[PDB]
């Protein structure tokens, strides 16, 4: 029915993201307190999405 | 006691060793001393020549 007619649509879509830099990328911890010895643990990362 | 203190936990914070039940043990022992100079009693089981 619609051979030669326009069509236009209101869309809902998911949201998506891409990282296009990281940023203050590292920070580090020794803990060290309650545990048998001296631990690296990487802290949360900064993403510039 | 843990029952107790249930959902603590104590550690030497210098390493991974929580306190064995020699420690306890030994607390519980001078408790229940305490307890038996608290009121003039004796706690447990003992036989008296008198």
């Amino acid at each position: 029915k619609y051979e030669n007619h326009t069509v236009t649509l209101k869309i809902l879509m998911t949201l998506r993201y891409v990282v296009s830099d990281i940023l203050k990328e590292s920070r580090y911890q020794y803990t060290k307190f309650n545990q048998p010895k001296s631990k690296f643990e990487n802290l949360p990362q900064k993403l510039l999405l | 006691v843990k029952a107790y203190m249930f959902g603590i936990v104590v550690q030497n914070p210098d390493t991974g060793q929580p306190m064995g039940d020699e420690f306890y043990n030994h607390i519980l022992e001078r408790a229940v001393g305490k307890a038996e100079r608290a009121l003039d009693i004796s706690i447990l089981p003992d036989t008296q020549h008198e």
